[PDB]
RNA sequence: AGUCCCUCCCGCUCGGGAGGGAGGCACUCUGGGGGGACUGCCGGCGAUAAGCCGGAGGAAGGGGCGGGCGACGGUAGGUCAGUAUGCCCCGAAACCCCCGGGCUACACGCGCGCUACAAUGGGCGGGACAAUGGGACCCGACCCCGAAAGGGGAAGGGAAUCCCCUAAACCCGCCCUCAGUUCGGAUCGCGGGCUGCAACUCGCCCGCGUGAAGCUGGAAUCCCUAGUACCCGCGUGUCAUCAUCGCGC
């Protein structure tokens, strides 16, 4: 029995499979215990630990991201991981913990980049040059 | 010092001049004044059930 | 173990380590007096940089081979201080990937497909994987959270 | 050993508390990649602290700038990849190197040529614009 | 097997087109592959309103759009007879390769 | 340098940043209770979400809004100890990585330095800078008049974290000591109530003038 | 992503990892058609309506978020030097071609920018992650030579098949430890290349050497309300070469 998920955030796209295994949750060919830095490694591992060590040692993950930034593809992976978990449990405990602990674990982030426009695009949408009158 | 709190029961208005102080309506929790309302200007975002801690009660903010 | 089981900086400096006993790999005859690529600044602060550099080029073949001189030039390069101008990507000198990957060859580490570039031979995807575990083998014990992979 | 605080090479004053090529570097004619290659050349670790020097490594260091090229320097990595006069490979350094680039200019200024012309009014010879920067005064 | 490529500035055109094809190959009930659409290309000109220097900087981009399909079908000689006379619209236009 | 195992860590409870827990840090007074957010979470980052929602600051970790606002430059338009600090490439805004490692390390300097947890440290501070009363002018008939008004919770909380923040990046600039340094130094004189702090300095400052214009 | 075969590697293989084949489209994605969000419902204010402030649910609550579309008229506002055009003018000249020079000068005042005045860092070695677009005298993998710039051969790509394309900021280890310095990179010497019929006026690139102001800024003044500002790189238009520039990512 296996379980696929999804995440996207920003440009990221995070697909994942949960099974049952020893709990040796793997990113991108690598464990997630020697991801880099300590900041997305704990975005990474926050839904694991909010689900608890039996369950986290029971079920086993493997996880593949393309795109955005590390820590874009560190929501993504978050988002999918989330999601699997809820799905493979079953159970509405954890999901209301997740909800009530940070929302957009299970619901994506619609946020995206707004388009440049003239008057300085490449410095952004609202960015311009300063007037000088006098 | 240490001060008196009073906590905010009705917000009258924006009266500063450029609009940035409200006026509100505040009841004060402890001290030899307690419970007198009393109506005061406030700087900053505030809500129903805020508490403000007053250097002192014995001035009223006058009316808008 | 594998090479994806460990951090790529131990594993590169311990790889750099053992290859100083490889006969084969020796740094050129130009190798003091050689900048790393025409984005740097100044020469490199360690006397043994050239196995440091041959290590990292294997790890590179490994992972994303097979792979050719302009990509690892790509990879290799990076910003350089233009001075008043603003900052800027640059590539990296030929001349050191080229003699680390003939070398490698000659060593029977790397094997080069036609029309594709450099793939790795198993006497290096044996000696990557040596290393690594070994390496993984003392990780264990300071971090226990790496036993069950 | 005997630790100088103060030692001097190729005429030049060296500091005791610094790297060996900081401390070359204070020589003008050399600058901390030529050093790096010279301590190279002559054996020496380039992080030793300045000051532990011996007469034999100093002399050495001499011999090494005397000749750089002879020494396996590259013959790219000189001062003077190509003399004028001679036609050789040369690294010149503080006074010999002062009195090149000297004579350089007033060879210039001497066969009147633009470079040479503008080198005597002080102005950009390289092809800048003096319109609204190089304001000296 | 006959590689189809059909590529035009408007959709509805191309629609037809691959409408017809599918009836065509329904009708022969040879195999058929439903048309891929490949990515848009869209091309984009952004250029300086105004004709002269004077006035705030202001620009337009023009763009336009050609949207691409594609269509394998099983090779044979009534139904690559029957596709040989397509309408083929004056901004459609078609590429045939066999493979 | 570091040891591999903090390089490597893993945390396994839900406490802020994995190593403190904020079951014994205590608020004392109720105006800043409410708006004083101790709710368990081992990741101070929310993004930029609660910024569009009006009051939405009163849901957000405390180390959050502290790495929000050292993640800044300092000075631009505005003077500190009579200094402008524009620095515009060497600044940490927009760099969270950096400014969580350097509260982190401020954390881990002021647990050293004191025995107590850091984040009730940063309470006290922040209740220590926290200025309650202040002047501003209000337009009536034809002119105006200075008059003394309180502050709102919510402005005590934003005045007293971007008083540490400054402070700390005072004496951090153009000196020995490191950012981290100066934040635990900042954290911990505010604490102390001695004037060598900026944030009660100011504090002082801004009381004294209300009670003058009062 | 699951299933089967082959090859290789490790702790010698309980177990784990990588590549290719057949095979699948399951997920991502591409692009056509539809649904959804409509003050829809609950409480309150307004007059019971116009409407307004909160809450539930929800991906999206109040113009859902960003863009295109700029009315009658005026501004004797800019454009005849983009094209069109009235009158006047030159009409063997103000018309048409060719060579050389100039528009690139430089006591000085100003606008907008880049680089910096350092530790919220400089250098060295190492380790990760994008997107928009472009490609026929064109992009060019891959191989060989060179220390770098750069040189020689050359597969595939008319572009969802090949290339530009393994970005930087960020992370780990070491040196530097507050100093005009291992900050700063102007200004000049020698030497080696690329494009171009032609490189001194007047192009760009790389090696070694050199090392000027600048140690945070007066009055005054400018941009910005969320994936917005700041920080940091990339694509393209100009292009035989040249991007501190405009438009986008």
């Amino acid at each position: 029995r296996i379980i696929q998920t999804t995440g996207k955030r920003k440009t990221a796209i995070a697909r994942a499979v949960i099974r049952e295994g020893k709990g040796r949750v793997r990113i991108n060919g690598k464990p997630v215990e020697i991801i880099e830095p300590e900041i997305a490694r704990f975005t990474i591992l926050e839904p694991l630990i909010l689900a608890g060590e039996e369950i986290w040692n029971s079920v086993d993950i493997d996880v593949k991201v393309e795109g955005g930034g590390f820590m874009g593809q560190a929501e993504a992976a978050r988002m999918a991981i989330a999601r699997a978990l809820v799905e493979w449990t079953g159970d509405m405990s954890l999901k209301e913990k997740f909800m009530k602990y940070d929302r957009t674990m299970l619901v994506g982030d619609p946020r995206r980049t707004e388009p440049h426009k003239p008057n300085r695009s490449t410095k952004g949408p609202r960015a311009k040059r300063q007037k000088s009158y006098r | 010092d240490e001060g008196y709190p009073a906590e905010v029961i009705e917000i009258i208005g924006r009266t500063g001049t450029t609009g940035d102080v409200t006026q509100v309506k505040v009841r004060i929790l402890e001290g030899r004044d307690k419970g007198r309302v009393i109506r005061r200007n406030v700087r900053g975002p505030v809500r129903i059930g805020d508490i403000l801690i007053l250097r002192e009660t014995e001035r009223e903010a006058r009316e808008i | 173990a594998t090479v994806y089981d460990v951090p790529g900086d131990l594993l590169v400096e311990r790889v750099a380590q053992r290859l100083k006993e490889i006969p084969e790999i020796k740094p050129p005859e130009w190798a003091p007096f050689v900048k790393t690529g025409r984005h740097k600044e100044r020469l490199p602060e360690q006397e043994d940089w050239w196995y440091y550099r041959v290590a990292s080029i294997l790890r590179r073949v490994y992972l994303d081979g097979p792979v050719g001189i302009e990509r690892l030039r790509t990879y290799y390069g990076g910003r350089k201080n233009r001075g008043h101008a603003p900052e800027k990507f640059y590539k990296a000198g030929g001349s050191i990937i080229r003699k680390a990957l003939q070398q490698l060859e000659a060593a029977g580490f790397v094997e080069k497909v036609p029309g594709k570039g450099r793939v790795i031979t198993p006497k290096g995807r044996s000696f990557l994987d040596k290393i690594a575990t070994e390496l993984k083998k003392e990780l264990e014990e300071i971090i226990p959270e790496l036993k069950k992979y | 050993a005997n630790f100088r605080h103060i030692v001097r090479v190729a005429g030049v004053d060296l500091d005791g508390n610094k790297q060996l090529r900081w401390a070359l570097t204070a020589i003008k004619g050399i600058g901390i990649n030529f050093a790096t290659m010279v301590c190279r050349v002559a054996g020496l670790d380039p992080f030793m602290k300045a000051g532990y020097l011996t007469d034999e490594q100093v002399k050495k260091i001499e011999e090494i700038l005397a000749d750089p090229v002879a020494h396996g320097i590259p013959r790219w990595a000189v001062n003077r990849p190509k003399d004028y006069e001679t036609g050789r490979d040369l690294h010149l350094i503080t006074a010999k190197l002062d009195m090149a680039i000297r004579e350089d200019i007033m060879r210039l200024r001497r066969i009147r040529a633009y470079r040479g012309i503008r080198h005597e009014l002080g102005l950009p010879v390289r092809g800048q614009r003096t319109r609204s920067n190089f304001r000296r005064g | 097997k006959a590689r189809i490529k059909i590529a035009s500035t408007n959709v509805r055109s191309l629609d037809e087109v691959a409408n017809q094809i599918k009836q065509i190959a329904e009708r022969t009930g040879v195999r058929m592959s439903g048309p891929i659409p490949l990515p848009t290309k869209r091309i984009r000109i952004t250029t300086r309103k105004s004709p002269d220097g004077e006035g705030s900087a202001t620009f337009d981009r023009w763009e336009l759009r050609v949207h691409k399909r594609l269509i394998d079908i099983e090779a044979d000689e009534r139904a690559m007879r029957q596709i040989m006379r397509i309408r083929v619209p004056e901004d459609v236009t078609i590429e045939i390769e066999l493979i | 340098a570091k040891p591999l195992n903090e390089r490597f860590f893993i945390p396994h409870e839900i406490k802020v940043m994995g190593r403190w827990s904020t079951e014994d840090v205590e608020v004392r007074d109720p105006s800043l209770k409410p708006y004083i957010n101790l709710e368990p979470r081992l990741l101070p980052h929310t993004h930029g979400r609660h910024a569009k929602k009006h009051f939405g600051k009163a849901n957000v970790h405390i180390v959050e809004r502290l790495i929000n606002k050292i993640m800044r430059s300092g000075g631009s338009h505005y003077k500190v100890a009579g200094h402008f600090m524009r620095r515009e490439h060497r600044s940490l805004n927009s760099k969270k990585v950096k400014a969580y490692e350097v509260v982190k390390e401020a954390f881990k300097i002021i647990e050293q330095r004191t025995g107590k947890n850091p984040i009730q440290v940063l309470v006290w501070a922040i209740e220590n800078a926290a200025p309650r009363e202040d002047t501003t002018s209000v337009m009536f008939g034809g002119i105006r008049y200075h008059v003394a008004v309180d502050i709102s919770p919510m402005r005590r909380l934003d005045v007293a974290l971007r008083n540490i923040a400054l402070g700390a990046s005072a004496k951090c600039y153009r000196n020995k000591m490191s950012f981290a340094e100066a934040l635990a130094e900042e954290i911990i004189l505010a604490a102390n109530k001695d004037p060598k702090s900026y944030a009660y300095s100011k504090k002082l400052e801004i009381e004294r003038i209300a009670e003058s214009s009062r």
